[PDB]
């Protein structure tokens, strides 16, 4: 199967990691654009972790928690929460000597003015240490370019959802007719 | 084991009177009691079950009540054919027990 | 109309084996507890034991060591075997149909159809 | 695309850009000539209900008659009745599975369902709590639920029962609200026996969902009982 | 893994629920645009049910059906048909007291004039009863909005497959050059 | 863009709006001056076949020699030969798996494959139908297929065999067309013995697909034989 | 779960089947367009096979390979590589007498001039032989159509990532203003 | 959109199409009036780190203290210490799982973890390599790792251990570089015992990942030891 | 070239143990059913039994209670052992190589290579 | 358990004639029959297997046919060195049975 | 501060059972090997055996047939039982606390805390 | 089984002189050896463990060294309270062994 868990309501449509969920003690909120990626992508570690944390929060909130863990609950919910083949991807990368995600650390780009961010990506490890930023600066640049292009394309898609193609057709044809008329005048 | 003690041991009443018979269970019942009427020469007859339901053909004067450890069977206006021995009866899982029986005589 | 036809000899010597049978005529054999009760002279009713159509059984513990109850579902009958009878085993013996309701509170159980009853004496 | 826009006019006036475009088109043409529940006005909310019964030939269908009685039907001829009850029908400690396999008289589909149910129970560790009778090819399985509530065979059995009879299962269940996902009921036994087909679904519609969902639970939470499985 | 079963041919490219498939006892056909969502969504209960019904249909048609079910067949095909984690999602919602899908009932929007509909969504239950419409009205509103937007976007997408970007660029540049000329 | 538009003129001339745009562009330019399998004509249908044999170092490869002889090869040295045959080679009822494990002489990959096969069989309930010899680290497993066909050992074994040697398995299979997915053959035995590597794949190409697909079938359709697995 | 294995580097961002990986003797390289579909589709047999071959290559390269197979490795990696339900789809088609894929042979369209190709599609079998081309020419024609449309669409998407919709709106407004002005002059 | 275009100018200025459009708009307007790590200038590279400890109430958390000591904690009260060591603490061959289940004194979550670990081991076939003590509800499990390295108990146990305490377990491992994925250590025993909660995670952060990933490994690679499972 | 070399004493007394052995020289030892046949004086050929390289055996039921057939694959031989011989066991005993074909219809089986035959008189 | 009856028990034919021998099984055979020639002093010699195939070194004048329960051996033109006792032989799984034998004499 | 208080009679006749006990006062009972050593006059130290808190044991093979060692974790004590004493068992007997470090190279083991000792003579 | 041999059997040295005591294993050791001092009338006293580490209260005069099969105990400038018997000691899994011991005398 495929994960199905939907994140609880939080960035009106985004999601917020609270102070306790992060090693540094402050709130961190991600907007609806990045979080929407979690609904459909299958190989993003941060999305699996968001689903895990949200499940922990909702289970604690909605069930009567006791000091004894009912291991049954997570044992039967895990595959609704995460892709265990992503864990397997990182295990296979580990044994092959390729940098892999150990799920602790993530990086993202944050626009200095508008505060909009990309979906956090796992900060890979090798030889027992986090990779130097110079090793994956190419991936970082790719994410920056993606942020720009996806923003512009979202702008286009929003316009397409509001302005009918027929109205543009009519505007263009009316302008062409007017140009033909002004040529007739001249 | 759940045991049943009935009261009184013997009951002396005139026809047309109100007859009340009690059954005390040692602990809270696993199931509501049954009451049977036993006359010499023939098999016991089921009167009441579920402490308050009438067996088929049992006249309306026979009624019951109770819960927990205390149950009671009542005959409102008893007829001369109501003078017999009466037994309460309990069943827990695979274990059936009878009260000692209350004798009911004129 | 349900009939319970009892059969078996009631005249026995001490230490013999009482062997009674009861045949069921009418309605289903499954779902009931086919029950053996006895009443000694000058005493009350005593549950001997009961058996299911799956041949699962329950016995009175004061008799458990010396009693057996069996079923033959092909002919809708069930039997009681009491070994090494003594004077304390003289009684009237009844076979009865028992029904237990355990699906909702208050649970109930009763014995609605009774056999005629066989006088059993040993001396 | 023009006719589609003329049809979808009402939802585009609110956008100022469309008003500007329409005004510009009109000006250009003029200059050239000179030289029961309803949504958004048109969308009715309609419903449908699936007849799951039509799947009978290829998958089991579970449904609840009442608090105590539930069923998993297999085809139009046979199924299993699952009863929550205080009245036990087996009073021995045997479950002679190997002999039943050797005799090979039971219905294979029903044995498969029994296996899936039993293998789906989490942390089952009291073999004394399960008794059976398979004589003559019948299936009779009795789980003794008598007793923290989370670590009990009753809890694991009821979790499995809730999934397998999903839909209508709640009326018998959650009577004692437990910690985490744990269930407690007032019944002392869950009994599973084979039965003939009958329309039993008074409380909830027949559905394959519970069974199909429980297939992936098989063996997920079994304990090890020996070193070489 | 992931479901793979492809719906059988039926709304040219859509799918039809026959009279027997429904309690309403009426044929219900769904169009290609709503149905194609089922190819790539993972959290739609209705699509799982469509695949189940289609598998039942095709199995009865192409195999020699018998009264005794072969539980083997469904036992091995089920994960090709449905997402068992969608079942788990509804189970977890149920035990958390959250309204959940029990797969019986679905709702959809139907354009009064054109007959086009959205993909049916599960009608949720809570505390033994279906939710009132007013409880999930926002979802319904959202669905309505989506249909409009999706329809509009569809037009753009199809235009983009028939008119190359370069022809648009050439037309734009020609108009600009003509305007520059008429200024002179 | 524009050059690419020029490159795809045959596919875009047919549209009316493309023609209108071309005419408008041409008019505006003028006025500014005044002031063997082929598809769509360009797409050749081409084919490729994968050499699955190159995978031999990391996964088993199944192929079919003929109606009776099929193979699953593990690397370039060893494998298993699966023969459908009327000639049995084991005439006892033992399958001493425990002693084979204790001695630890067999090939571990081959034991893994045998385990996957046996655990993938649906509803296996006749332990006397399976006989084995593992003495000296050899693998010899004989399933007895002698006899509705759907609820038999032969059906379940054949289903697993078909999947394990998928591709070329069919030529001995489906001879007796059964109900639902059920298989029937005229063979009385299926025999699995270890063997050395040789190019046997006369009927079908080597492929890892059957084995890889069977991996998820493991234990899916086993019966319970005891209460504590 | 869901497959996660990412193809190794090869058509800059594409993938090449080398001469050993194919039955006939020639290298076959596929462009980034076809290969990107492998990252997200769930029902493409060729993508599962690409992941299998790439995993074989990477394991042989990065692990000390020996003549004795470690069945444990593939047994734990298979679900990260392929969708076993796709194998099940073809098995179910086979037992129902529907034409099915046995994963040996694939077909694709290759543009005569530019050498761009569709993602290869399995060439189906039935009753022991591959289908004749004419039995699935419709699929072929659809593939042909897809290519063109997708190609055209891609150009638009690229443009949308570079030119802001604000600039298109500004150009349109300026042109309309100029047209109204030249009308005023007339 | 206009304001957005104005604020995103530098990234689009480089495109000649954007410059051309700007020049055209400006000309049209004029003619009408006549009648610490930074990326792309604006993006700062920031990081977050997850506090997995907050999950402790609903899922196990593994971490590593040092080369020899690793832990899987369940809640804030209990857990299992996994020690790679040359000093064995059990010197018999029993593992009385049946009696442990019958007595039902152990922590159910801890027994679940033990079961998952043991069922996840590939190709376990030497039952004498596993010894246990469960008296009093305690959990003490000792794997003998003593002795190609691929087909050994030591390798299978170590692979399972590497996954169970993934993150921090490698420092105990990879010491003898084996064929394929096979592991070898200098240690003679792996010991698992219940412990009380303590902050042991000096070497790697607590993490549920290894356990969650190991859930899907259960039973994937076991051997058959009898015909009827 | 395949030959079957027979050995064992043919002169025995009643109730003794007939013990014969046959060594195979040529071709494989696996895939064949190594067979013991006998011909009593005046009668036809009678199948005593057969064995594989896996020690799987089949026996003539009338002799089953007294016959044991065994193999030694290391030196490619197989042995017959018949206990408590009476006058009915006087015969000529042949060791033979059998081949069974069961991979396709029509199935067949034959005994292609025969031993010389040992005269066995018990008196 | 499949048994074989060979007919006739004896044949009297001059050299150069045609010889036919019959083997009837008690039921449809598990395996097509084999025919052996047995001359005094030496081992029986395989002649025909699969009811129709000719073993190595068997002259082409030997032939066989049959199916089900009826099988037949034929010698087209018989030489003085073909006079012996002929046996049909059947095998079911792990059970080998012989016919009683037909004797060819001049 | 850890003490090992030893108890048991050292005066015995041949073939009797020596029965010594040692109680631990201080620190934990888990994680140590409670060890019995002996020194017979004219010889050096000889390891009798050792036991854990899990009652796993190891014995000197020259005495394995006659030595039993046991633990009582309730009172933090461990016991030695030697049977069929001959003159070879005259010795001073020590109970000691052993610690084994096997978590990293170099592994080590020692006996850090010793009891006073008991003189065990047999005659 | 790993056994230990101590050299010399007896060692005669003056007070204030350096003393070296050798223990030879029969195999490469499973664990580094321990050294005990034993004086008549009292329990043995742990001096060195892990071949190089001093126990509690052991003066810095005592030192150890060694690996593989060869191990040594050194007393730099011995005091009159050092003259006693010295044992090396090895442990493999559940097997403890001593050396015969070396007597250090004036
Ligand atoms: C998902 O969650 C939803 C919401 O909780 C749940 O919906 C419930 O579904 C059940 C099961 O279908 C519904 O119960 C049905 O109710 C019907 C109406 O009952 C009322 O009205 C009748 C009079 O018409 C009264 O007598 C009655 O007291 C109620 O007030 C009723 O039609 C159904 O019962 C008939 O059908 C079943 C199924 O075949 C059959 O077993 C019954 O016997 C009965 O059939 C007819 O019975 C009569 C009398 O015996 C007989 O003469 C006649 O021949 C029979 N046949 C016919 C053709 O008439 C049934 O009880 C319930 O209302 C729903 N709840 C809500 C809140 O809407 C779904 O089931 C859930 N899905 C899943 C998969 O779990
Ligand atoms: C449960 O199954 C058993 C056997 O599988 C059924 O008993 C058989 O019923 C058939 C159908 O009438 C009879 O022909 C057989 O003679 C029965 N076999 C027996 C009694 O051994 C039984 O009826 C089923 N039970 C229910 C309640 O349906
Ligand atoms: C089967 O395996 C055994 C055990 O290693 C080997 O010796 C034997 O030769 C193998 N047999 C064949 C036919 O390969």
């Amino acid at each position: 199967g495929t994960f199905t868990w939907t994140l609880s309501d939080s960035t009106p449509g985004g999601y917020c990691l609270t102070r306790w969920m992060l090693i540094e003690a402050e709130l961190k909120c991600f907007g609806n654009t990045a979080v929407a990626k979690c609904n459909e992508k299958h190989d993003e570690e941060f999305c699996d972790m968001l689903r895990l944390f949200d499940f922990n929060k909702q289970a604690i909130q909605r069930l009567k928690a006791e000091a004894q863990m009912s291991i049954q609950l997570i044992n039967k919910a895990v595959n609704a929460l995460i892709n265990d083949q992503l864990i397997m991807k990182n295990h296979l990368r580990d044994i092959m000597g390729i940098p892999y995600c150990n799920y602790s650390k993530y990086w993202y780009l944050n626009h200095t003015t508008t505060g909009r961010t990309s979906l956090p990506k796992c900060w890979l490890v090798s030889n027992g240490s986090y990779l130097n930023e110079t090793h994956f600066s190419d991936d970082i640049e790719q994410q920056a370019d993606n942020m720009i292009t996806e923003m512009l394309q979202k702008e286009y898609m929003e316009r397409q959802g509001k302005t009918p193609l027929g109205l543009v057709d009519l505007f263009v044809f009316s302008t062409s007719f007017y140009l033909i008329s002004i040529f007739l005048h001249l | 084991e759940i045991v049943l003690t009935q009261s009184p041991a013997t009951l002396s009443l005139s026809p047309g009177e109100r007859a009340t018979l009690s059954c005390r269970a040692s602990q809270s019942v696993s199931s509501y009691l049954a009451w049977y009427q036993h006359k010499p020469g023939q098999a016991p007859r089921l009167l009441i079950y579920g402490a308050s339901k009438r067996a088929t053909g049992i006249p309306s004067r026979f009624s019951g009540s109770g819960s927990g450890t205390d149950f009671s069977l009542t005959i409102s206006s008893l007829e001369p054919e109501d003078f017999a021995v009466y037994y309460c009866q309990h069943r827990s899982d695979w274990r059936t027990t009878f009260g000692q029986g209350t004798r009911l005589e004129i | 109309q349900v009939q319970l036809q009892e059969s078996g000899a009631g005249l026995l010597k001490p230490s013999e084996t009482l062997s009674l049978s009861c045949t069921v005529d009418g309605e289903s054999f499954n779902g009931f507890f086919w029950t053996w009760i006895r009443q000694p002279p000058g005493k009350g009713l005593e549950w001997i034991g009961e058996i299911n159509h799956l041949a699962s059984t329950g016995y009175n513990p004061s008799l458990k060591s010396r009693v057996t109850i069996s079923v033959d579902t092909s002919k809708n009958q069930f039997s009681l075997k009491l070994t090494s009878v003594t004077a304390a085993d003289t009684a009237v013996y009844y076979c009865a149909r028992g029904y237990s309701y355990g699906f909702a509170w208050p649970n109930y159980h009763y014995l609605d159809v009774w056999g005629k009853g066989t006088t059993v004496t040993v001396s | 695309q023009i006719v589609t826009f003329f049809q979808e006019v009402p939802h585009v006036i609110e956008e100022v850009m469309n008003i500007v475009l329409i005004a510009l088109s009109v000006l250009a043409v003029l200059k050239g000539l000179y030289n029961t529940s309803l949504y958004k006005g048109v969308y009715e909310l309609q419903t449908l209900e699936l007849n799951m019964e039509t799947l009978n030939m290829t998958m089991p269908l579970s449904c609840t008659k009442n608090n105590s009685h539930h069923y998993i039907m297999v085809g139009n001829e046979t199924g299993l009745e699952l009863t929550l009850t205080n009245t036990s029908i087996i009073n021995h400690k045997f479950c002679n599975l190997s002999d039943a396999h050797k005799k090979n008289l039971y219905d294979h589909a029903l044995m498969s369902i029994i296996s899936t149910f039993h293998l789906s129970i989490p942390n089952f560790n009291q073999y004394e709590a399960m008794s059976c009778d398979f004589n003559g090819g019948k299936i009779s399985v009795q789980y003794n639920l008598s007793h923290n509530h989370c670590g009990t065979v009753a809890n694991g059995v009821l979790q499995t029962f809730m999934r397998m009879a999903w839909g209508g299962s709640y009326i018998a269940l959650d009577s004692g609200r437990g910690n985490w996902d744990c269930i407690m009921t007032s019944y002392q036994y869950l009994i599973i026996q084979n039965t003939t087909w009958e329309d039993h679904c008074q409380f909830s519609r027949p559905s394959p969902i519970g069974y199909l969902g429980l297939l992936s639970q098989r063996t997920r939470d079994i304990y090890i009982s020996r070193r070489l499985l």
